[PDB]
């Protein structure tokens, strides 16, 4: 390997091009050769010179990889000259090639970022080769959510954050601007995909040298997803979107996307809902002592039986989708998680009836005395619990009103929730809207509009 | 709920200036999701609902026992009226923009405004 | 707010002695649940059965290894052989999940100890017997079977898997529970679609005639834009200024990452029903103890001993 | 200019003597791109024999700088025939009882070629990357004790008219072979401790096993020298990439002393006379020549690559346990659920009720048929179609 | 900033997370030592971000608002108590034409 530098290094770029022209072309003839076994047409068929040669085995990655490892005495400082293929250009020629079909070989992909990533960090912007600023970020975003395996997004996302150091170090680039203004929006997608918590890091603080502001929407839509991971990313989100813009918050595409997944998790009925899980459930709702000392992620993965949802599972996705499980598990005659049915409503009313009374007036219970920092805050995280799990039952509980197609018929037990009326305690008990009204307005509104339109 | 009714509203607003008839529980479509109402194809418009052969309704839009139970009261004097009135001062206030408009589409060559 | 009380485990608990002796201490942390999952685990001496169980039960990749439920291989390794776990433990996670780490099937250690000190003629032909008791033990009683290798086609595990199944004591249709085969301490090559192709090909071959659902929900988590290229399979491997600042090309995913991600596929995988009952944690007890008495004295080892 | 070949290579009629010290190697390996057979041999003689990129297909290479020859089997339990094997087996050649009689006749075959090199060889290399003995060899060395004496006969007169001597046709090897295990490392001074402690692991096994005894037995003790190396933790294309984030920027013998301490043994005439318990000492050391060495294999080879020979297979019992416990089950499942079924389902009339129960009686069969078995079921269908008519 | 736990009612945390930042900023002014702010209103930035982690939880839309503005501000006086604040933050709250507001 020493060889290849010895001879594309030195002067004469009489002999130099030849050198390359050579060890391109066994490149550029060796990737090609993978073609057969993947069935792909045969690309990169402009450096190769008059070498047909057969390698057809694990040869072609070692043959690769020596010919692209010994193009970095081109692509290392100083090198004033650029008489050759342009390397610069050669790494992204090879791109439709060495990135469409990189997955099944995992093996050049990598290499081909990690040599223009070298060839880059001692040049990177200047404004003689001009397109490269925004060639670096056109190639980026194109191969920035073209899902790979861990070991790309980890130098990409790198790469992207050196970048934009130099960026806000230059001056005009931003308004470039089919990079930028593209460069940003994969940006936007890469912020959640993958959940490896080490490229969305790479992203947040990527994204949070860029003012920008081209697109901050994206940004806080992303945020307002992000700050819930319940991870270390939370801090990065929540320093993100305290340090990108104002106005803009406060301006609903990522939003939608936990909705519909909530909506297809409801329409579904997985009637495996560990009975005995749920206990932790409402002891983490009615009450502040958790069961399940991160915990809710490994409820998900165990519930649903595989054998549904994204591969985010974090964290207001899962986090009500525990409580819908519960309230499909309640839904049942016996609520194993309390005493028989009289009994489980009962607490629920007590719950509720000792939490409403404390909004005119002052008494001390588990719903509001919490001796910590960072857990009262969990209060009212209990509050919107109770309430979303109180709207949800209600939403399962119509096995008597016979629910639309939104939600499937509940059980063969559609027959209880008939013969039994259990809008008799709704109604006694509508004392959710004083206990609503003051974690969430909106979850008032629900019942309001309901005890104060039955009593026509 | 709150972009249902105001979708609601907008529609009932077109289909009274512009003669939207044919309005059945297909023809009202709805999206749980956004809550937003769409409409199918206005076959029936610019008040042909009131030619037929077909017992005349006055309807200006669709307003069924279970629409007025959507909103938070119901219709008049609720959430849906009071968007209404800033539909039509919206509009009447940019009514050069739809007469013309509406100008254009009439007098036409291809447009088969025999219906 | 006493009404819904929790109970949870420190370290594990050996249900099967050193000695092939089973053991009644887990009905203290057994409740009254009817849907519990039972994974166990088979390999050779240092397949790393146990580092796997801790990493999916409770312990997660970062994390001391003393802190595992499961005693893993410290200073071990260094010395004479290894099979730190003597007999079956015992855990049930948070989620109910009960976990079997047995001891190294054919393991050395094993037979060292039985050397140097049992109704048999030879110390060799009893340590296979144990091996068949505890993948007997682990077909007839767990709902998963995570078949742990070190290295990939080790044709006396795929020889000896089959030969546990002759042995399953059947009528208590024959259940047969899943198959999980972990390629710990993975290369970069096992993560190839190459390697990945004539892995799947190799144990489908191997297991073709098994009656364990050895296939189906796995090796579709983390990956390439792939499609189904072979007949995909249950095989879920574990591995083992800004530039300058680059992590070495590892080729496979983050050990976390694939720990994770094969923990949400154990606690996912499904739970088919028992022999006749529901057999609930307190009844798999009364469940899997039965089966224990069956297998260590059943007339297919009496038998299969007599042919050693 | 040596071919690493072994049916051309004994195919011979340069390098005459040589004074040659031939050496085994088997074991399995993983499936990587060089295997583990193919890298000891290129570090052993200290250059690349085999460049890297169903059958037990044997291939043998001489060192003219070592007199060494090195015999690489590759084994069915190898991942590099398997895959090959699963291949074939895939597409086209089979059902269970046709896949469980092709394993075995593919371990048969390794057997075979194993016994050809405990039978002409000197030293024995394993290979078993986990660092842990797999007991599973120990049947396997007590398997061939029974081919090595049963088929002894058979094999001395085959090699009778050879300049081998008189110890090797007598004991037909030129000497006992030494085991000399090779394990590589996967986590872990540490190493000396662990190749000491599966030194006397594999010795206990041995003893307890009789798979070394204190005669000319099939293997060797090895007691004074080592017997168990471990490779260090390269082998893929990972050193350029590794070479990529540097070029950017800007005692423990190793496979020859541990090797050399016993080929000196041989190429010296030292012998292998590390024998315990006071025996006679037998100690042949029957240093062999390339010439003589071919002679003595050709035959060997054409014996085992087998008049006798392959009837003397049967005569193992220790491997193919699996064929005789499935037919035993069958055995008793048979005259036991077939036999309830065709008296306590009466089922009198004849005419067209013979399947009615039959669909049941393979229920209660199936449920007591374990292994390569359900070939009974086509001797069973008979009976419940016999009773009528 | 630790909030007094004496009865602390669910979503009172708006005074609470308003007077706190007083606290946080009087003493600016009676000093202009800052190393007991920062931690004072890190932390409390801690419990400010709680009430836009909510608005998460389960569904909602860019609301709150009257809340998500206590947190901004308590991120400037905290980016205003680690240095003298030079130049930032202000922070920028031009229109901004929602414009409910
Ligand atoms: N399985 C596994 N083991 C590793 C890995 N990395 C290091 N090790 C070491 O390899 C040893 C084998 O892992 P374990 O699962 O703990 O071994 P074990 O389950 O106790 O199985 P036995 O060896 O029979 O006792 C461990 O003690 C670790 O110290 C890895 O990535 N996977
Ligand atoms: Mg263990």
């Amino acid at each position: 390997d020493v060889p290849p530098p010895s001879v594309s290094l030195p002067k004469l770029a009489a002999l130099l091009r030849v050198f390359s022209t050579v060890v391109r072309s066994i490149g550029e003839r060796f990737s090609p050769i993978r073609g057969p076994p993947i069935t792909e047409a045969y690309v990169t068929d402009v450096l190769y010179r008059v070498m047909r040669c057969v390698t057809a085995a694990n040869q072609v990655f070692f043959s690769e990889a020596v010919l692209t490892a010994a193009n970095e005495c081109v692509g290392v400082l100083l090198g004033s000259l650029d008489p050759s293929m342009t390397i610069h250009c050669d790494m992204v020629i090879t791109y439709g090639l060495d990135q469409l079909e990189n997955c099944q070989t995992c093996g050049t992909d990598y290499i081909i970022s990690v040599l223009n990533l070298l060839t880059l960090i001692v040049e990177q912007i200047n404004t003689v080769v001009a397109v490269a600023h925004a060639v670096y970020q056109a190639v980026l975003s194109l191969k920035n959510i073209p899902v790979l395996e861990t070991a790309y997004k980890l130098i990409l996302g790198e790469m992207t954050c050196a970048l934009n150091n130099l960026l806000h170090s230059a001056f005009k680039n931003h308004v470039f601007n089919v990079d930028n203004a593209k460069f940003v929006v994969i940006f936007d997608l890469s912020a959640l995909t993958t959940i490896g918590n080490a490229k969305n890091s790479l992203i947040g603080m990527w994204a949070l040298s860029p003012t920008v502001f081209a697109l901050l929407s994206k940004n806080l839509m992303i945020v307002h997803s992000d700050l819930a991971v319940h991870f270390p990313a939370i801090q990065y989100a929540v320093l993100y979107t305290l340090y990108s813009h104002c106005t803009r918050h406060d301006h609903n595409l990522l939003g939608i996307l936990l909705k519909k997944d909530n909506l297809n998790q409801d329409t579904r009925k997985l009637l495996m809902t560990w009975a005995l899980e749920a206990a932790v459930l409402m002891k983490k709702s009615e009450t502040y002592a958790p069961l399940f000392s991160c915990k809710g992620l490994l409820a998900n993965t165990l519930v649903e039986d595989v054998n549904v949802c994204r591969v985010q599972l974090v964290h207001s996705g899962t986090r009500i989708r525990q409580a819908f499980g519960k309230l499909l598990k309640s839904i049942p005659l016996d609520v194993v998680l309390s005493n028989n049915n009289h009994t489980e409503i009962q607490e629920i009313s007590l719950a509720l009836r000792s939490h409403m009374s404390k909004a005119p007036s002052n008494t001390f219970h588990p719903q509001d005395f919490s001796d910590v920092i960072s857990f009262i805050l969990y209060g009212n995280s209990h509050r919107t619990g109770k309430d979303n799990w109180l709207e949800r039952l209600f939403y399962s509980c119509q096995r008597l009103d016979k629910r639309d197609q939104s939600t499937i018929p509940r059980n063969l037990l559609k027959t209880d929730a008939v013969l039994w009326q259990w809008a008799i305690w709704e109604a006694a008990q509508f004392t959710v809207l004083s206990k609503l009204r003051t974690p969430l307005g909106r979850a008032q509104d629900t019942f309001q509009t309901i005890e104060g339109i039955i009593r026509s | 709920t709150q972009s249902y009714a105001r979708s609601t509203a907008v529609m009932s607003m077109v289909g009274y200036i512009i003669g939207l008839g044919d309005r059945h529980l297909d023809n009202v479509l709805i999206d749980m999701t956004t809550g937003e109402v769409v409409h199918i194809d206005y076959n029936v418009c610019f008040e042909k609902g009131k030619s037929l052969r077909v017992p005349e309704k006055v309807p200006f839009r669709m307003t069924q026992n279970i629409e007025t139970a959507l909103g938070v009261t119901g219709v008049e004097g609720v959430f849906r009226l009071s968007c209404e009135q800033v539909l039509h001062i919206m509009r009447r206030g940019r009514e050069t923009l739809l007469t013309l408009l509406e100008a254009f589409v009439y007098d036409p060559l291809v447009d088969w405004t025999a219906g | 707010a006493k009404l819904l009380p929790p109970e949870r485990m420190k370290h594990s608990i050996k249900l099967v002695d050193d000695q092939m002796n089973w053991c009644d201490s887990a009905i203290e942390y057994l409740l009254d649940q009817t849907d519990v999952l039972v994974v166990g685990v088979l390999g050779l001496q240092g397949t790393g059965k146990s580092m796997v169980m801790s990493l999916l039960s409770a312990n997660t990749p970062e994390e001391d290894q003393r802190t595992y439920v499961f005693r893993a291989q410290s200073a071990e390794m260094k010395e004479r052989g290894g099979n730190q776990t003597s007999g079956i433990d015992f855990f049930i996670t948070q989620e109910r999940i009960v976990f079997l780490d047995t001891q190294p099937i054919l393991s050395p250690s094993i037979l060292d100890h039985l050397i140097n000190n049992p109704e048999y003629n030879l110390p060799h032909t009893y340590v296979e017997m144990q091996s068949l008791q505890i993948a007997a033990f682990l077909f007839t009683v767990c709902h998963v079977v995570i078949v742990v290798q070190d290295w990939f086609t080790d044709l006396s595990l795929y020889r000896f898997l089959q030969t546990a199944e002759m042995v399953k004591p059947s009528t208590p249709t024959e259940y047969y529970p899943h198959l999980v085969f972990l390629q710990n301490k993975a290369r970069r090559e096992d993560f190839c679609p190459r390697k990945l192709r004539q892995m799947h090909l190799m144990i489908d071959q191997l297991m073709a005639h098994s009656h364990l659902r050895y296939k189906g929900t796995l090796s579709m988590l983390q990956c390439n834009v792939f499609p189904g290229l072979p007949p995909d399979f249950l095989d879920s491997e574990v591995n083992l200024p800004l530039f300058s600042l680059l992590p070495g090309y590892r080729g496979h995913p983050s050990f976390q990452s694939l720990v994770s991600k094969l923990r949400s596929q154990v606690m996912s995988m499904a739970r088919p029903q028992l022999s006749h009952t529901i057999l609930t944690e307190k009844n798999w007890f009364h469940y899997a103890a039965r089966i224990w008495d069956g297998v260590r004295k059943s007339s297919a080892l009496a038998e299969y001993s007599r042919l050693l | 200019m040596a071919g690493p070949v072994s049916l051309r290579d004994l195919l011979m009629g340069p390098w005459r003597e040589d004074e040659i010290c031939v050496v085994g190697i088997f074991g399995k390996t993983a499936l990587r791109l060089n295997s583990e057979k193919f890298s000891l041999v290129n570090t052993v003689c200290d250059r690349q024999v085999f460049p890297l990129f169903d059958y037990s297909l044997l291939q043998a290479y001489y060192s003219q700088e070592s007199k060494v020859l090195y015999l690489l089997l590759t084994s069915i339990c190898d991942n590099s025939q398997l895959l090959r094997a699963c291949r074939a087996l895939q597409s086209g050649e089979l059902p269970h009882a046709e896949a469980h009689e092709f394993w075995k006749h593919q371990e048969k075959l390794q057997c075979l070629s194993l016994l050809y090199l405990f039978s002409v060889c000197h030293i024995l290399l394993l290979v078993h990357p986990t660092c842990s003995f797999d007991i599973t060899y120990d049947r396997v060395f007590r398997a061939l004790d029974g081919l090595r004496q049963k088929v002894l006969p058979l094999l001395k007169t085959a090699i009778k008219d050879c300049p081998v001597g008189k110890d090797w046709k007598l004991n037909c090897r030129p000497c006992p072979p030494r085991l000399l295990f090779l394990f590589q490392l996967n986590g872990a001074s540490p190493k000396r401790r662990l190749q000491h402690a599966l030194e006397d692991q594999i010795y206990r096994i041995f003893r307890k096993s009789r798979v070394l005894t204190n005669q000319s037995i099939n293997c060797l003790f090895t007691v004074p020298a080592n017997q168990a190396f471990v490779y260090i933790v390269e082998d893929p294309v990972g050193m350029l990439l590794d070479q990529l984030r540097s070029h950017c920027t800007v005692v423990d013998f190793t496979l020859r002393e541990f090797l050399w301490q016993h080929v000196e043994l041989v190429l010296s005439k030292k012998g292998f006379d590390d024998s315990v318990g006071r025996n006679p000492q037998p100690s042949h050391f029957e240093l062999p020549t390339y010439q003589k060495w071919i002679s003595a294999a050709s035959k060997l080879y054409e014996v085992a690559i087998s008049k006798i020979l392959s009837s003397i297979k049967v005569l193992e019992g220790f491997l193919d346990i699996d064929t005789k416990f499935s037919e035993n089950r069958c055995q008793k499942a048979l005259p036991m659920a077939h036999s309830a079924y065709q008296s306590n389902l009466p089922h009198n009339y004849t005419m067209t009720v013979h399947k009615n129960q039959l669909a049941q009686a393979l229920r209660v069969y199936s449920q007591h048929a374990r292994g390569p078995a359900f070939h009974k079921y086509a001797m069973q269908l008979h009976e419940d179609c016999y009773k009528f008519w | 900033n630790y909030l007094g736990n004496k009865a602390c009612e669910c979503y009172i945390s708006i005074a609470d997370w308003a007077a706190v930042q007083e606290w946080q900023n009087a003493i600016h002014d009676l000093k202009k030592d800052p190393r007991e702010l920062q931690k004072s209103i890190e932390v409390q930035l801690l419990r400010s971000s709680v009430c836009l982690a909510t608005a998460l939880n389960p569904i909602e839309q860019d609301q709150k608002w009257q809340s998500i503005t206590e947190n901004v501000v308590k991120y400037l006086k905290q980016t205003s108590r680690i240095a003298i604040g030079p130049l930032r933050l202000s922070t920028l709250t031009v229109s901004q034409s929602l414009p409910v507001l």
